[PDB]
RNA sequence: GGCUAAAUACCGGCACGAGACCGAUAGUCAACAAGUACCGUAAGGGAAAGUUGAAAAGAACUUUGAAGAGAGAGUUCAAGAGGGCGUGAAACCGUUAAGAGGUAAACGGGUGGGGUCCGCGCAGUCCGCCCGGAGGAUUCAACCCGGCGGCGCGGUCCGGC
RNA sequence: AGCCUUGAAGCCUAGGGCGCGGGCCCGGGUGGAGCCGCCGCAGGUGCAGAUCUUGGUGGUAGUAGCAAAUAUUCAAACGAGAACUUUGAAGGCCGAAGUGGAGAAGGGUUCCAUGUGAACAGCAGUUGAACAUGGGUCAGUCGGUCCUGAGAGAUGGGCGAG
RNA sequence: CCCAUAUCCGCAGCAGGUCUCCAAGGUGAACAGCCUCUGGCAUGUUGGAACAAUGUAGGUAAGGGAAGUCGGCAAGCCGG
RNA sequence: UUGGAUUGUUCACCCACUAAUAGGGAACGUGAGCUGGGUUUAGACCGUCGUGAGACAGGUUAGUUUUACCCUACUGAUGAU
RNA sequence: GCCGGAAAGGGGGCCGCCCUCUCGCCCGUCACGCACCGCACGUUCGUGGGGAACCUGGCGCUAAACCAUUCGUAGACGACC
């Protein structure tokens, strides 16, 4: 579809897509900025290891409250968490990517994740039960992410 | 990209070719499993999989 | 004690025609399964909601994944129109590019720096006259013929109005 | 003898300019069918506010929170997937004024079976009172039906513009 | 079929409210409290790791014993 | 520059100790810090006033004291150049 | 090569030699160099500061920090030992 950033070579490239994510979109942004410019085995690998708690995510735009991890020295940044749910969005998606870049005959030990963004999907609706008689939203924010690989030896 | 349109007849053939190669290495695993038990329920696993696919290409289909 | 058509009235009913009216938050509450969904024990209250395309031609088939979802392929003039789909603004957000950054930011006056494009810049205006320098016409004046038009106190010409 | 499918309205624009200004004209893009200049005519005619109206969206914020009633653990199965489903083994609670077993009012299909995992069940679910398919309530003796109770209510009559 | 800490009314699977029937063993005066059997459930819209402050709900405090505070509020003593 | 008896008290007054028991301010410092005794809603009692409803810086008794997760400040904790 | 400098340390003085010219400075002779045709940021500090990547060799260098783990002299989490 139309992406946002069009590749430099079609041919060394390829492409995926999310919509309607059910994930957090400011932990995919957080998971997503870590990413941004990994080698595929290099995120594939950093995003297992944010399941197990072996590294983690630094939290950077969106970090209220977001409490201090020892981890997170590494970023040079203070405050860092390990988003499981959006840490296997993006591993789905980067596995999807690479069934596409065997669809198109590229060095799959080659890719480099070069574009990644996420952006914001329509909320999905609930609602919450307060104190007297009140009922307040309870929304859910979803995310869309797309990203490009590209072989760069 | 006009490129890769003229090729894309001979990147669907191999992604096939490499689906029937894997198949048949699934089969073979499948034939070399000693244990009866394993082989039954590898099989039975294989068959319900292949199931789901045409329960869900009819229901795309429809 | 009584009756009595016509001229006269009509925001209900059936059937019509029209408009210097509104054009989907407007016009009836209601352009749509609207006095519907919903609320109230009841009397009553009462919405939101139109648009793919000329035609569904509504994406076969291959592929990863359990699936949603994608990547190809195809339909169409166009999916940058893909089943709440014409156009698709603003606030808000994501990413890319460029700059910047300790007196919150923003602002008016003045310059300078860098960018972005524009001038389609990069040898710089043309025009009249005259002089000379080399060429080319079927060419000027003056006469003759025919037509046309203006003016005429043709002192005061003929005939009209 | 206006402009327009050789691209109108609309919208976007680090492009060129005009006007003191209200505003306007060009270029590029997007779009797909209508639109404007002049002389007059008419008006539901210009928004920054009105604790304005309707709709949409932010910072707060991945924050507050998901803390009443003692309590969970191991192995196995189904499954792409298991802290939460199912079986079994432990440990515990309710402790006959019960977290048991049945009914009235009320609900109305919530009952039962199979499947589904989109939405919902404020985590997850392989589960559900969710969704989709189908089933299910059998009477001379159980009740209604009948009788009157407090009371309601016609006729006759009376009143009353009705 | 539910008849109630999820089938009803409270906007909800809401610690509220909503009419009855039956009614085991031990202790004990006892349909009190506490443990248990029949029957039921999985901790009441989630888990894991930590064990700071400040909270919330329970406790215990040398010597003194209302000096505290508007006031013995609260807690404590007493208890068959 | 104190410990207490009385008062809601501020004030006052007295006991005791002490070196001394000086005076004050900060929105008459300080209620998202507390308390809520007084004052100062609605209930009631008494007195005086009013024919009456009602009134009383006149007594009496009972009377809901909400929110910080924002920005700053401060206290600690990471880090930044 | 020897000397002397510490307040935020001197590319200074001196020892020598085997190098090499009588030019360097003043006053004159002698002619020349783009004399770019009146014209602006000229003439230095400047082998400037930073940044890349290049060639060309000479001498040489082969480490730590953080995380994971662990501890409890530490602790909400980070941090710390
Ligand atoms: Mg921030
Ligand atoms: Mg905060
Ligand atoms: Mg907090
Ligand atoms: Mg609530
Ligand atoms: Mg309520
Ligand atoms: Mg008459
Ligand atoms: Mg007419
Ligand atoms: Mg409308
Ligand atoms: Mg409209
Ligand atoms: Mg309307
Ligand atoms: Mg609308
Ligand atoms: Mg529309
Ligand atoms: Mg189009
Ligand atoms: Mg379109
Ligand atoms: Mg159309
Ligand atoms: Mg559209
Ligand atoms: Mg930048
Ligand atoms: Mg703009
Ligand atoms: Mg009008
Ligand atoms: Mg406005
Ligand atoms: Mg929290
Ligand atoms: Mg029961
Ligand atoms: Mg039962
Ligand atoms: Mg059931
Ligand atoms: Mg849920
Ligand atoms: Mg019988
Ligand atoms: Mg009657
Ligand atoms: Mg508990
Ligand atoms: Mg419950
Ligand atoms: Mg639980
Ligand atoms: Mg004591
Ligand atoms: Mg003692
Ligand atoms: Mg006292
Ligand atoms: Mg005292
Ligand atoms: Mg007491
Ligand atoms: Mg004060
Ligand atoms: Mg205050
Ligand atoms: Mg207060
Ligand atoms: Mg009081
Ligand atoms: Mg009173």
């Amino acid at each position: 579809v139309r992406y946002s950033l069009d590749p430099e070579n079609p041919t060394k490239s390829c492409k995926s897509r999310g919509s309607n994510l059910r994930v957090h979109f400011k932990n995919t942004r957080e998971t997503a900025q870590a990413i941004k410019g990994m080698h595929i085995r290099k995120a594939t690998k950093y995003l297992k290891d944010v399941t197990l708690k072996k590294q983690c995510v630094p939290f950077r735009r969106y970090n209220g409250g977001v409490g201090r991890c020892a981890q997170a020295k590494q970023w040079g940044w203070t405050q860092g968490r390990w988003p499981k749910k959006s840490a296997e969005f993006l591993l789905h998606m980067l596995k999807n990517a690479e069934s596409n870049a065997e669809l198109k005959g590229l060095d799959v030990d080659s890719l480099v994740i070069e574009h990644i963004q996420v952006n914001k999907a329509p909320k999905m609706r609930r609602r919450t039960y307060r104190a007297h008689g009140r009922i307040n939203p309870y929304m859910s924010s979803p995310c869309h992410i797309e990203m490009i690989l590209t072989e760069k030896e | 990209e006009n490129f890769l349109k003229l090729t894309h007849v001979q990147r669907q053939e191999a992604a096939q070719s490499r689906r029937e190669e894997k198949k048949r290495a699934e089969k073979e695993r499948i034939m070399n499993e000693e244990d009866p038990e394993k082989q039954r329920r590898l099989e039975e696993a294989a068959l319900r999989r292949e199931q789901k696919k045409l329960e869900k290409k009819q229901m795309k289909m429809k």
